[PDB]
């Protein structure tokens, strides 16, 4: 988790291809062919400039950025499903599958109006289960990535 | 970026160049100069030749560059039907 300087940036950098910048590399680190060696040639091609043209420094900036954006949607999306993931917090978060909740608020319905204590944490983790169960959803997965929290003492 | 910053200096003009050829280079020069900034884009007689070629070519890349990247006639005829 990196961060971006002011106090200390050039004056002549505009702060929009500063942006730029620390995500075309935080993008990288957190990732832990062709696309590699031709930009070197670009950076090193803009040591040779005697004079710092900033409307150049974007053309390259950009389109290294245009490309790795290009590489990250293609993982985000394609290899690491994000609408299957979007359609999990849609059902649970935001109450899509409301005829889930209707059978966990009917049984766990006494055991919440007393006000919270230690033990109530997993009182209700086991009565969702039951309730999954009790809409026939059967699967092993996303089952056990769901825990309710109970925020108690404070 | 057009209608400033860039001025005809009439003292540092060359005798050897009429006063019509010192307007052909100052829109020449000012053609390529608007071309990377704003547009976001990148690249005797045989004398009087070589600023005439470079005006014929320069400027019809211009409206290529303004008629494809951003449609400038496009907006001519939408901003007829709808503002007229």
């Amino acid at each position: 988790q990196f961060s971006l300087r002011v106090e200390i940036l050039p004056s002549y950098i505009p702060v929009r291809v500063a942006e730029k910048i620390l995500f075309v590399g935080e993008s990288v680190q957190m990732f832990e062919k062709n696309q590699e060696d031709t930009f070197a040639a670009e950076l090193h091609r803009l040591k040779q400039q005697p004079l710092f043209s900033l409307v150049d420094f974007e053309q390259v900036v950009d389109r290294i950025r245009s490309t790795v954006a290009e590489h990250l949607w293609k993982l985000m999306v394609e290899e690491s499903d994000l609408l299957g993931q979007l359609k999990i917090i849609k059902d649970f978060y935001l109450l899509g599958r409301g005829e889930l909740f209707q059978a966990f608020i009917d049984t766990a319905q006494h055991m919440l109006k007393t006000p919270p204590t230690a033990v109530t944490e997993h009182d209700v983790n086991v009565a969702f289960q039951q309730s999954a169960h009790k809409v026939l959803l059967d699967d092993d997965n996303l089952l056990p990535l769901l825990h309710l929290t109970i925020e108690y003492h404070g | 970026l057009w209608h400033d910053k860039y001025t005809l200096r009439k003292s540092m003009i060359p005798s050897f160049m009429t006063m019509d050829q010192s307007r052909k280079v100052l829109l020449i020069g000012k053609s390529i100069n608007f071309l990377h900034q704003v547009c976001h884009d990148q690249t005797e007689n045989a004398f009087q030749g070589k600023i005439d070629a470079a005006y014929f070519e320069t400027s019809k890349y211009l409206l290529d560059v303004l008629n494809k990247k951003y449609s400038l006639l496009d907006h001519m005829q939408a901003m007829r039907r709808y503002l007229l």
